[PDB]
């Protein structure tokens, strides 16, 4: 049976980065070549795996996380990196294995008056563990979610980017 | 975002390498596109994301650049490549186009032949006077036409138009039209247009006395 | 196959309103953003407006914001441009173009319709006056001045199409009256000015006018 990657990459809606969407990808055949055959990604960085040779591998499970961040914040979506999103919204493990994939989505995720639907966590008692997810709405002590307010006129690093993270972990294989 | 596209025009020959520059007034990452347009036809996408060739576009079209400064290169110009090219930044609203680059055919320098036409009696009976100065079959396109009425240089009362490059001898032709009321035309005697063109060693004057025949 | 067809253009007085349509076929219209860009006569490309695939996101150029409104009907595969408070500077061929930029697979402005011409003008339809540019008293040149007509275009031939070589019919110029004027010229051998008669034939379809003017020494 076939892996439903189309629902991940072509999904109308993406979640805020604090409520980052995870879907388990298991017991199926996937063709990632359809991804490489795309020259429109702004970031396609694999850790521990070469992208062009990835059909040739098999794995136990595949998990695909997805969310929307600012363009200059895609930097924190990397092994062991830190900052405001990698500390409080979405952290990768220092031993991450897989690929981070992002593209500009200004035409989908900005509004004229500012889009306040996309949210991020500003500050929490501690940094998150790898793959930890925090949807708490507890007021922080010196409401912890603020709005990106994506506008179409925003400069490059201010604009919204959609990110899909492929964590590689048998049940899922390539061409069969 | 202002796009400064250079040069605004150029002459080239088949098999030449053509380079067109686009500089943005602020950084736009790689979100630049290049278009080609032929007369009477709609624009056609050549390159998006600064360097990705659109499917069906020949490989001699290359785009480069990120940030502020971008380049379109045609590595070996072909006869179907003579046209106008535009750059565009498509991600930062309001959307913006460069000023265009018209690529015409190089040929050898040719001076214009110059002709002046007084107004017809038929037009004068109607109440207007159009004086025409014709520059015929010259190259390159740059030319200057100045009107002098009784030796006074005229401003603001004339209009020019130019043909497209001739398909057989690759020249241009130009008309400059001085338009006056009948009353004003009768105020003066001598009508002259002076033509300056790099194919002419000195400017050429054609003139006539009003009412001469 | 992929098609974009604009419609609605015409001649309208300044201050009036006009609605343009762009009908798509041959692709999934519902997931493509749509843009209008215009091209004034003899000038370059100018972006006008954008509407996202849903119709939820949308933007305008500074030159039309507040006067134009963009909308779409995905059930009918069409995008619209409502143009209010028109002005002479809005005269342009108005193109429609699709855009899938923002999807991971997306390409910006990859297909354009052929455009619909919008002319904002106070002038009324009027056929041309035609005057001779007589060949000079002393290769000769002659021609016809084709003055004060509206709207574009006019057609000019010489001796009912028998004379083609050495003819130049110039682009019309728009005069401050709002009418157009152009010349058509021919170069010919001087020796032929007695033997050979020369007549320019001017056709102006919008006013159903045709004029023949013989051009004499
Ligand atoms: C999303 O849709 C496009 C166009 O149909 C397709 O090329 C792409 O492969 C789709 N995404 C995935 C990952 O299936």
């Amino acid at each position: 049976n076939l892996c439903p990657f189309g629902e991940v990459f072509n999904a109308t809606r993406f979640a805020s980065v604090y409520a980052w969407n995870r879907k388990r990808i298991s017991n199926c055949v996937a063709d990632y070549s359809v991804l490489y055959n795309s020259a429109s990604f702004s970031t396609f960085k694999c850790y521990g795996v070469s992208p062009t040779k990835l059909n040739d591998l098999c794995f136990t499970n595949v998990y695909a996380d997805s969310f929307v961040i600012r363009g200059d914040e895609v930097r924190q979506i990397a092994p062991g990196q830190t900052g405001k999103i990698a500390d409080y919204n979405y952290k990768l493990p220092d031993d991450f294995t897989g690929c981070v994939i992002a593209w500009n989505s200004n035409n989908l995720d900005s509004k004229v008056g500012g889009n306040y639907n996309y949210l991020y966590r500003l500050f929490r008692k501690s940094n998150l563990k790898p793959f930890e997810r925090d949807i708490s709405t507890e007021i922080y002590q010196a409401f912890p979610l603020q709005s990106y307010g994506f506008q179409p006129t925003n400069g490059v690093g201010y604009q919204p980017y959609r990110v899909v993270v492929l964590s590689f972990e048998a049940t899922v294989c390539g061409p069969k | 975002i202002v796009l400064t596209q250079s040069p605004s025009s150029l002459s080239a020959s088949v098999q030449d390498r053509v380079t067109i520059t686009c500089r943005a007034s602020q950084v736009i990452s790689n979100y630049l596109a290049w278009f080609q347009q032929k007369p009477g036809k709609a624009p056609k996408l050549l390159i998006y994301a600064a360097s990705n060739l659109q499917s069906g576009v020949p490989s001699r079209f290359r785009g480069s650049g990120s940030g502020t400064d971008f380049t379109l290169t045609i590595s070996s110009l072909q006869p179907e490549d003579f046209a106008t090219y535009y750059c565009q930044q498509y991600n930062i609203y309001p959307l913006t186009f460069g000023g265009g680059t018209k690529v015409d055919i190089k040929r050898t320098v040719a001076a214009p032949s110059v002709f002046i036409f007084p107004p017809s009696d038929e037009q004068l009976k109607s109440g207007t006077a159009s004086v025409v100065c014709l520059l015929n079959n010259f190259y390159p396109r740059e030319a200057k036409v100045q009107w002098k009425v009784d030796n006074a240089l005229q401003s603001g009362n004339s209009q020019e138009s130019v043909t497209e490059q001739d398909s057989k001898d690759s020249t241009y032709s130009l008309s400059s039209t001085l338009t006056l009321s009948k009353a004003d035309y009768e105020k003066h005697k001598v009508y002259a247009c002076e033509v300056t063109h790099q194919g002419l060693s000195s400017p050429v004057t054609k003139s006539f006395n009003r009412g001469e025949c | 196959q992929v098609q974009l067809v604009e419609s609605g253009g015409g001649v309208v007085q300044p201050g009036r309103s006009l609605r343009l349509s762009c009908a798509s076929s041959g692709f999934t219209f519902s997931t493509y953003h749509m843009h209008w860009v215009r091209q004034p006569p003899g000038k370059g490309l100018e972006w006008v407006a954008f509407i996202s695939y849903d119709g939820s996101n949308y933007y305008y150029s500074d030159s039309v914001k507040g006067r134009f409104t963009i909308s779409r009907d995905n059930s009918k595969n069409t995008v619209y441009l409502q143009m209010n408070s028109l002005r002479a500077e809005d005269t342009a061929l108005y193109y429609c173009a699709r855009d899938s930029s923002g999807w991971h697979w997306g390409v910006p402005f990859d297909y354009w319709g052929q455009g619909t011409l919008v002319t904002v003008s106070s002038a009324s339809t009027k056929g041309p006056s035609v005057f001779p540019l007589a060949p000079s008293s002393k290769t000769a040149a002659l021609g016809c001045l084709v003055k004060d007509y509206f709207p574009e275009p006019v057609t000019v031939s010489w001796n009912s199409g028998a004379l083609t070589s050495g003819v130049h019919t110039f682009p019309a110029v728009l005069q401050s009256s709002g009418l157009y004027s152009l010349s058509s010229v021919v170069t010919v051998p001087s020796s032929s000015l007695g033997t050979q008669t020369y007549i320019c034939n001017v056709n102006h379809k919008p006013s159903n006018t045709k004029v023949d003017k013989r051009v004499e020494p």
